[PDB]
C-alpha cells in the first residue's frame, strides 16, 4: 500500500533499483493478484520498467508471478513494444512462450499483434530500430510480416526499406513477406527502394520479386 | 467526378474528448465540397476545419470530433474517411481509434485502487 | 525568382535528440531541390527525408536532425526554414524549441537517485530483512 509521487510501487521500486532479494520478497505473496499489474503515472507497470532495463531474469521472475503482459503505458506500448525499442532480445525470448509454471498456447501469442498508438505492432518496431535479431525472434513466434502501419499503409518491407535495413529487409523478404503490398499511395516496397541512396536493397526485392513499379512523379500539385 | 483517398495521416489514435489536430495529405478536393467523416456502428460525426485548413486541395489540417462516450474505458476502433457533400462519394476508409482519457487527470482514483484495491 | 515559404508546421518543438516527425505544408517546391534547414549560433542541421515524403510538391514531412547539444538540460529556441540548394534560396524563419530529452532509461535512472532513501525506507520498515 505504497506509491511514489510517480505513482511507483514497492515493486516498481524494486526493479528501478534493482533489488532481485526484495523483488523476490515482494512477489512472495503479491503474486496471483493485480498488485503486479498497478500503473505508475507514465502508465507503467512493474513488468515495464523490467523490459526497459532489459533485466531478462526479472522479466520471467514478474511473468511467472501471474504479471499482465498486455497492459500498456502512455504510449500504448505493452513490455514486449518497449522490449524492441531497447533490443532486449532476451527478454522479448522470456515474454514469447507461455508463461512459466512447473509440473504442478494462444495467450502469449496475443502479445504479437497488440499495437501501441502509434499504430505499431512488436514488429513494426523491431523493424524500425533494424534490431535483425527481434525480427528473427518475431518472426519465428509468428508474427504477421505483412501487417500494414496505419498512417500510410506501410508494410514491414516498407519499414524496412525507409530504415534502409539491408539484413531487416532480406531476412523479411526470405520469410515470406508480400513485396507486392503497396501503402494508401500505391508505392510498393521496391519503388519506395529506387528513391533511397541504398542499391542493394532494391537488388534485394529485384530477387524476391521484382514488380517494376509504376511512376506518375507523385503525381504533382 | 475524381476519386477520394487518403494517403497519409500523422496519428491513428486520440482522445475520446475529441479535439486531436490531425495532418491529412490527400489527392486533389475541392474545399468548398470536403469534409472528415467519422463512423461506427449507429454513430456519425465530422472533423471541424475550413476552407482555409485545406491545403492545395492536398491536404486538410482538422481536428478530431470528440466519440460517443466520453467515460470511454477502453480503446474504441472507428472509421475515418474523405467525404464529398456533392455526390455523397467516400475514400477507402481508413483506423481511427479513440482512447480513453485522464479524467480529471486524478488519482484520487487511481489511488483508491493502489490503496484500495492494494 | 521562386519563393520558398513554408505555411504550416503540427509541431514547433521537440527532444534534443531530434527523431520528431514534422508535417510541413508549404508552397510548390521542387522534391529533388529542397530541405529543412535548422539553425542556430554556429550551427547548422537538414531534417531527413526521401523525395518519396514530398507530397504533391506542397507538403514534406520528416524527421527532426538532433541538436548540436544532446543532454541539453533547458529549452532552446532554434531557426527552421526551407532551403533550395538549387540557387540557396531560404524561406521566412520559423522558430523551433528543443528540449531537453524525455530518455526512459535515463527516466529510470534519473528517478532511482531520486528515490534511494524512500526505497531503503520501505524495505526497511518492512517485513523484509536484508
Amino acid at each position: 500500500g505504497y506509491v511514489t509521487e510517480d505513482g511507483d510501487t514497492a515493486l516498481h521500486l524494486a526493479v528501478i533499483h534493482q533489488h532481485e532479494p526484495f523483488l523476490d520478497f515482494l512477489l512472495g505473496f503479491s503474486a496471483g493478484h493485480e498488485y503486479l499489474d498497478l500503473q505508475n503515472d507514465l502508465g507503467q507497470t512493474a513488468l515495464h520498467l523490467a523490459a526497459i532495463l532489459g533485466e531478462a531474469s526479472t522479466v520471467e521472475k514478474l511473468y511467472a508471478a501471474g504479471a499482465g503482459v498486455l497492459v500498456a503505458e502512455r504510449g500504448g506500448h505493452t513490455a514486449l513494444h518497449l522490449a524492441c525499442r531497447v533490443r532486449a532480445h532476451t527478454c522479448a525470448c522470456v515474454l514469447l512462450q507461455p508463461r512459466p509454471s512447473h509440473p504442478r498456447d494462444e495467450d502469449w501469442r496475443l502479445q504479437l499483434e497488440a499495437e501501441n498508438y502509434d499504430g505499431h505492432t512488436p514488429l513494426h518496431v523491431a523493424v524500425i530500430h533494424k534490431d535483425a535479431e527481434m525480427v528473427r525472434l518475431l518472426r519465428d513466434a509468428g508474427a504477421d510480416l505483412n501487417k500494414p502501419e496505419p498512417t500510410c499503409g506501410r508494410t514491414p518491407l516498407h519499414l524496412a526499406v525507409e530504415a534502409q535495413a539491408a539484413s531487416v529487409l532480406e531476412l523479411l523478404l526470405k520469410a515470406g513477406a508480400d513485396p507486392t503490398a503497396r501503402m494508401y499511395g500505391g508505392r510498393t516496397p521496391l519503388g519506395s527502394a529506387l528513391l533511397r541512396p541504398n542499391p542493394i536493397l532494391a537488388r534485394l526485392l529485384r530477387a524476391h520479386g521484382a514488380p517494376e513499379p509504376e511512376d506518375g512523379g507523385d503525381k504533382l500539385s | 467526378t475524381a476519386e477520394l483517398k487518403i494517403c497519409r495521416v500523422n496519428r491513428n489514435s486520440g482522445s475520446c474528448l475529441g479535439g486531436d489536430e490531425i495532418f491529412l495529405l490527400c489527392d486533389k478536393v475541392q474545399k468548398e465540397d470536403i469534409e472528415v467523416y467519422f463512423t461506427g456502428p449507429g454513430w456519425e460525426a465530422r472533423g471541424s476545419f475550413s476552407q482555409a485548413d485545406v491545403h492545395r486541395q492536398v491536404a486538410i489540417v482538422f481536428r478530431t470530433p470528440p466519440y460517443a462516450d466520453p467515460s470511454l474505458q477502453a480503446p474504441v476502433r472507428v472509421s475515418m474517411q474523405l467525404r464529398r457533400p456533392s455526390d455523397r462519394e467516400l475514400s477507402e476508409p481508413m483506423e481511427f481509434q479513440y482512447l480513453p482519457d485522464t479524467d480529471d487527470r486524478h488519482r484520487i482514483e487511481e489511488k483508491r485502487k493502489r490503496t484500495y484495491e492494494t
